[PDB]
């Protein structure tokens, strides 16, 4: 290969170990790559090679990184190396690092970590067209009583009840944000239930989990109340209630304000909302 | 240039090569910014810290003084670049990688034949060498012919080994031109499902290709599926030049979390009642990804031994070494390869049962054994010692864990009976004044949480040096049956009398008593001490329904209540013992065959050894590997009988494919491994009835992402692993902050 | 900055720090465009978010800036990567607009009426985190007050000893002492070479610090800026088109 | 109520959130910094329910940044 211009990064990987339980003995380091990335070999045998014994052994078998370390030690003992993208990779996902006691696997320790922070890894790489195509199983993102150029009369409805037919159908309030691996999570209450399946005891002042994928562009601000519908998915969050995903089969609009909706262009679209959430909330998709 | 010369100037003050060397590695710069002093003081010896720190400190004092200086030209930008290296004195790197040898045969050529062959591609050309041996007209040497292999064109294609879906991911094909005509290419990749690409794939792309260049070409893709793409990217060259190449390769998309392993085992028991129905109530965790569709495989066994042992388990093509699932690269990690094929190959022995495995079994347990004992001779020090790295100090541990195993094992590999008995000699330096062994860098440390770690490990060090040597006694001949014989049954006899005193004086830890109490049964110790030892290690067991296992205290939380092992429940599943709980149990087991055969003690231990086993293969670790193989092979011969008990079970889940059951024959006959594995959805539950008359066992494996870890994960060890860039690392490396 | 003095806040709104294969330097226009030299930015040209943009901090090692994605790298085509620095000028065009504050506003375009300010021995502003007076980078902002050196008396300074002939060219500006002391060096390329538009009290960017001597600050040599004013017009075009 | 406008503020002149028929609104670009430019930021509700500017235009105004402006005395 020649130029292409590639992206390199530097790994720091600090171990050691609290309290006096579990006191030497070998322990592996092993550290799932980010995506497109390869150890550098040549900074990798200065650990071990040198006069320095940072490390015993180490292989690069995979996107893996397994670090052999004799002993864990009480103060922090870190090791580095270089990591080069061989083929580039934009939105890179964090990926997994675990250290654990060789011959007793029951004491371990698993960490995620992500890519750096205001780094161009985390921005996007797709062309134009690409981009398009990469957000269809994305949820579509609209604010408050916004027409398509293709929403005709009715097209609550269709969604409900033809296309893709609605299973579940909440109005929810955002309470608060998480960051989890790759994914986003909205900590959610719910105000007003119109139709469920699977989460049965749904109720107001009931809450719930809505995550969507890093990927998407769509982002629920706390503080606002949002109109939110499509199929149960299949995770359970920590009480035993079940979490939604949002994707291009869920309807996401955030409520219009009361100053809002008196307005004279957005009253008429405004009693379109409320006579659809009262019909469907109602009479359901028996029509 | 000037950077070369100081150092240089640097090296010529020391003209001891130890110098040399120990200055040199204080010049190379360590990846990690660690502080010259702070770096200096790891080196263990003195008289090679003293050099290295002083070349160290003026390293680095060189390098930052020298730092930003670099890179003269007429432009007033700068260019950043690392900082310099020493050009090694060291023999420089001579390219050692080559294509492998096609057309390496022999073939029965009458007067003459003609060979249709297929020509691997490269740049560099290459020679035909031939031999003939003629009966009649014996051997002669062919003339070398050349044949040059060339391309007028190249396609090179690479790809990440692992990418995440939806990640944006731009794919360089690189277009090779060797001919010295400028090329126009026309390029595309086909269209394909799962991935985003370009005008829904086949978006052709006009490239001009320079006379002698490369030129990458950039395409977009995202992927969307959750399995794996084969992508092909297609090259064809415009107007009437022919020239074109195509290359076609597999993507593997990950799902976004990180791989989470649950692997519970439930005890299959018709002839109690409450055994007969039990339900398993699949996964909910709060930490899986959304999506991926993951499910829950579920592996009903009623033939433990020939599962284990069989062509499905220890003697695998690949052996227990692939199903144990663990990196393999220490020296210890080597006789994975070695002690369950071993163990492997007694139970078939002494059970008759290679006519009912395939016959190329024998074949993969030979090829196991070789290759093992050609690896692990590697770590054989000069003085026959074994040490748990290349270049590492000897380890007596490790020594005695080699004489244990190469002693059965080198009769078939062809090994050879004089290095085992400098071997065993190395060991028997070992022993000290007491009896008992030492060992200045083992292997394992094993015993803590548990205090009076010393009097432990000495024992058991003893212990396990002495079941070392009584199989190494296997090794000798008349050669050796005066000299070295006599000096290693002297020997075992001075650590038993360490052992028994210490065994009789007692307050020894659970795994140091029961390995005491294999080496007291394996070599012939005398009955009181062989007596005392058994009862000391009884009073240590722990027993629950019809299980009998060996563990460890793990303090008190305050006030506590005494009956520790008191739950049980058939219908629950079995507890995943931790490492240390198999192997000390394994060794009691042993114990208990040779002192008292099978027994009712024996059922109860080797029962729970058979429900501690992991889904796919071994148990927690290699060292608890080969140990619980080993005492579970020497039970199923023990245990082996001829009748065809078994039992019938029969499994039903609500999957979102539908209800599905499957009712299945099992029996002892049987050999049943991955290909008979069911599946099931990962949420839903599965309901399991038994029927017979012996007892089985039910392992299921749940892998799942999942996109956070537990808040209970890391309790005692910690990693914490962070990542910068480059310009940013470099920058802060040749940082001067704080100062001025 | 070679010589110089370390600038306070407000001073310079519109530096900016440009970090790839090279350690360079920017002028802000508008809210979304860089002004830089092309030879500074032609390495990793082809990538188009390859540069890290830093604006709106005094200090190069400090963690808290602003940072600038690159959408797009315009590099002028009459600029040739071999050998001189004829026609050194590039665009940069930032995904993202800037949030112009007390501490980020850009630099004017020069006027065409502007040379009224640019005319010789009268003071211009250079800088930039460039190798200072003792030979390290610079931790925190520098900037000299220098005056414009005229053209014959530039041009007759260069072609020698070392220099290749045609280094200067019409598209080019010098300015410097005659005893040196006041340069600019190795890490100020693309900096901004300002004049003060007393008329309106504005400041614009009349020079692009592009090449000198290969010692900073040598007495009898000059730095060497690219005359922004000739290429108005193609600045517009290539904002308003791209 | 007003579209927002982005690096300025808006400004209720007949009263505080009122937006109704005939309210005056004045738009302003966050000062110093920032000038606006294609009208004055002047708009009224319109009788068809939308903000008209002075010239009869019901789009907003754009700000512009101020070049220059450095600190030197
Ligand atoms: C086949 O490909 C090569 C490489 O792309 C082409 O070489 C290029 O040819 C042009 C035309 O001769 C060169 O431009 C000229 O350069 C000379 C100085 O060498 C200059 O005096 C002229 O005014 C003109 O600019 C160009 O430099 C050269 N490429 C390189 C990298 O030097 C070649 O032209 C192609 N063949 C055909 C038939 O087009
Ligand atoms: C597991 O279940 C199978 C059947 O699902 C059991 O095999 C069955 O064994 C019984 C007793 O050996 C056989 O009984 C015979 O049935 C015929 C037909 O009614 C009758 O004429 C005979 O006099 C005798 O009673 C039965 O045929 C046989 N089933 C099949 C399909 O062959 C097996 O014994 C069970 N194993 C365990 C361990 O529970």
């Amino acid at each position: 290969v020649v130029e292409e211009q590639e992206s390199r990064v530097h790994y720091t990987v600090c171990i050691w170990r609290n309290g006096k339980v579990g006191l030497s003995g070998m322990a592996i380091a092993d550290v799932t790559l980010l995506s497109g990335f390869h150890a550098l070999r040549a900074d990798l045998e200065k650990l071990t090679s040198l006069s320095d014994r940072y490390v015993s052994h180490f292989e690069t078998e995979g996107p893996h990184v397994l670090l052999y370390f004799d002993s864990v030690p009480t103060s922090r003992e870190c090791v580095g190396f270089e990591a080069v993208q061989e083929v580039p990779v934009g939105l890179v996902q964090p990926a997994s690092a675990t250290l654990y006691d060789y011959y007793n696997p029951e004491r371990r320790c698993s960490v995620f970590y992500g890519a750096p922070s205001k780094s161009r890894l985390l921005a996007t790489l797709c062309s134009a067209e690409v981009c398009q195509c990469a957000e269809g199983k994305c949820p579509r993102q609209r604010r408050a009583l916004e027409r398509g150029l293709q929403d005709e009369d009715g097209y609550r409805m269709k969604f409900a009840c033809y296309y893709p037919r609605v299973e579940y159908g909440f109005q929810v309030k955002v309470l608060r944000e998480d960051s989890r691996a790759a994914f986003r999570l909205f900590e959610t209450k719910i105000t007003q239930v119109l139709h469920f399946t699977k989460d049965v005891k749904a109720a107001a002042n009931q809450m719930r989990n809505f995550l969507v994928r890093a990927s998407c562009r769509l982002r629920l601000e706390p503080g606002k109340e949002y109109l939110i519908m499509g199929l149960d998915g299949a995770t359970y969050d920590l009480e035993g209630h079940p979490q939604y995903l949002l994707d291009s089969n869920s309807w996401i609009e955030e409520m219009p304000s009361e100053r809002l909706c008196r307005s004279t262009r957005q009253r008429a679209a405004c009693a379109q909302l409320n006579d659809f959430l009262q019909e469907y909330g109602t009479q359901g998709c028996q029509v | 240039v000037n950077f070369q010369k100081a150092i240089n100037e640097k090296l010529g003050q020391y003209a001891s090569p130890t110098a040399k060397r120990c200055c040199q590695d204080g010049v190379t710069r360590l990846p990690m910014m660690r502080s010259c002093e702070q770096r200096a003081a790891r080196v263990q010896q003195p008289d090679c810290r003293e050099p290295f720190l002083s070349c160290c400190q003026f390293a680095e004092s060189l390098r930052k003084k020298s730092r930003d200086k670099g890179q003269a030209g007429l432009q007033r930008a700068l260019e950043i670049l690392q900082e310099e290296d020493l050009i090694d004195e060291d023999d420089i790197p001579v390219r050692s990688f080559f294509p492998e040898n096609w057309l390496w045969r022999v073939e029965t050529v009458d007067r003459f034949q003609i060979l249709t062959l297929w020509l691997p591609d490269s740049l560099t050309t290459w020679e035909i060498h031939g031999l003939s041996l003629s009966k009649t007209k014996g051997l002669c040497v062919a003339t070398p012919v050349q044949l040059r292999v060339f391309r007028e064109f190249h396609l090179h294609l690479r790809l990440p080994m692992s990418v995440r879906r939806f990640e944006q991911l731009e794919l360089r094909p690189v277009l090779y031109n060797y001919l010295d005509k400028n090329l126009t290419v026309s390029v595309h990749v086909s269209p394909v499902e799962g991935l985003c690409l370009a005008g829904g794939g086949g978006l052709a792309q006009q490239v001009l290709v320079p006379a002698g260049s490369a030129r990458p070409v950039a395409f977009s893709v995202v992927p969307t599926a959750a399995a794996a793409v084969s992508l092909k990217v297609v090259a064809r060259g415009s107007f009437e030049f022919p020239v074109g190449d195509a290359v076609s390769k597999v993507l593997q998309i990950e799902k976004e979390g990180a791989i989470h392993r649950e692997e519970l085992v439930y005890e299959l028991n018709p002839l109690d009642h409450r055994g007969r129905t039990l339900e398993i109530p699949g996964n909910s965790d709060p930490n899986m990804i959304p999506d991926g569709d993951f499910n829950s495989y579920v592996r009903v066994t009623a033939s433990d031994p020939l599962d284990t042992l069989g062509s499905e388990g220890a003697l695998s093509p690949g052996g227990v070494a692939s199903l144990l699932r663990l990196p393999r690269g220490c020296g210890e990690q080597t006789m994975i390869y070695l002690a369950p094929t071993l163990a492997a190959s007694r139970y078939l022995d002494k059970t008759e049962q290679w006519s009912t495995l395939p016959p190329e079994t024998k074949d993969h347990a030979v090829d196991l054994i070789q290759k093992g004992y050609m690896r692990i001779q590697q770590f054989r020090k000069a003085d026959g010692s074994y040490a748990a790295w290349l270049s590492r100090d000897s380890s007596t541990w490790l020594t005695a864990f080699v004489l244990k195993v190469l002693s059965l094992a080198q009769e078939q590999v062809g090994g050879s009976p004089e290095k085992l008995q400098e071997t065993s000699n190395w060991l028997l330096s070992q022993q000290q004044a007491d009896g008992s062994f030492q060992d200045p860098c083992p292997v394992l440390d094993r015993s803590m949480q548990g205090g009076l770690v010393g009097n432990d490990e000495t024992v058991a060090l003893t212990a396990f040096v002495t079941i070392a040597l009584h199989h190494g006694l296997a090794v000798f001949q008349d050669e050796g049956a005066e000299p070295l014989k006599q000096r290693v049954e002297a020997s075992i006899s001075k650590a038993n009398s360490f052992l028994g005193e210490k065994a009789s004086a007692g307050l020894l830890g659970a795994h140091a008593a029961a390995i005491t109490a294999y080496a007291l049964s394996l070599t012939k110790a005398p009955v009181d001490l062989l007596g005392v030892a058994h009862n000391n290690l009884m009073a240590m067991a722990q027993e629950t329904g019809d299980n009998l296992y060996w563990g460890s205290v793990t303090g008190s939380q305050s006030n506590a209540v005494s009956p520790t092992p008191a739950p049980r429940n058939p219908s629950d599943p079995m507890p995943q013992a931790p490492a240390l709980w198999i192997e000390t149990t394994a060794y009691a087991l042993l114990h208990l065959l040779l002192h008292e055969g099978k027994a009712e003690m024996a059922d109860q231990a080797s029962a729970w050894l058979t429900r501690q086993g992991s889904f796919q293969g071994g148990f927690r670790s290699t060292q608890d590997t080969v140990i619980a193989l080993d005492a579970l092979s020497a039970y199923w011969i023990a245990s082996h009988t001829t009748e065809e008990r078994g039992l019938n079970v029969t499994l039903s889940s609500t999957g979102r494919n539908g209800f599905k059951s499957h009712a299945l024959q099992l029996n002892n006959r049987q050999i049943r491994g991955l290909e008979e594995e069911l599946q099931f959805s990962l949420g839903s539950k599965i309901n399991v009835k038994v029927g017979g008359n012996s007892k089985g066992t039910l392992k299921v494996l749940r892998t799942y992402n999942v996109l956070d870890m537990k808040n209970t994960t890391c309790q005692d060890l910690q990693i914490e692993v962070t990542v910068k860039g480059h310009v940013e690392y470099t920058m802060e490396a040749n940082e001067d902050y704080e100062d001025y | 900055i070679y010589g110089g003095q370390k600038a306070k806040p407000g001073d310079f709104p519109w530096q900016v720090l440009i970090l790839g294969g090279t350690t360079a330097a920017g002028a802000l226009l508008y809210d979304n465009w860089v002004l830089t030299a092309a030879h500074a930015v032609y390495e990793q040209k082809h990538d188009a978010s390859a540069l890290d943009i830093r604006m709106g901090t005094l200090k190069r090692l400090s963690p808290h800036y602003t940072q600038a994605w690159s959408e797009a790298v315009f590099i002028h085509e009459g600029y040739t990567h071999d050998a001189g620095f004829d026609n050194d000028i590039a665009l940069i065009k930032l995904n993202n607009k800037v949030v112009i504050n007390s501490n980020i506003t850009p630099i004017c375009l020069p006027r065409k009426e502007a040379e009224s300010f640019m005319r010789t021995d009268d003071i211009g502003t250079a800088s930039g985190w460039g190798l200072t007076q003792r030979g390290f980078l610079a931790r925190n902002l520098m900037y000299v007050d220098i005056p414009i050196v005229d053209h014959q008396k530039c041009t007759a300074a260069y072609e020698k000893p070392p220099y290749p002939r045609g280094s200067v060219t019409a598209n080019m500006l010098c300015a410097g002492l005659e005893s040196g002391g006041k340069d600019s060096c190795r890490g100020d390329a693309g900096g901004a070479l300002v004049f003060l538009d007393s008329e309106t009290e504005r400041w614009f960017v009349g020079g692009i610090v592009s090449w000198g001597s290969m010692n900073c600050g040598e007495a009898g040599q000059y730095g060497v800026y690219t005359k922004v004013i000739n290429y108005i017009p193609w600045i517009e075009n290539i904002i308003s088109d791209f | 109520p007003p579209d927002d406008l982005p690096s300025g503020r808006v400004e209720y002149i007949t009263g505080p959130g009122v937006t109704t028929y005939k309210a005056v609104i004045q738009y302003s670009c966050e000062e110093t910094f920032y000038t606006m430019k294609v009208n004055d930021g002047k708009y009224v509700c319109e009788a068809d329910g939308f903000w008209t500017s002075s010239k009869g235009e019901k789009s907003l105004p754009v700000c512009e940044p101020v070049c220059g402006l450095s600190a030197r005395t």
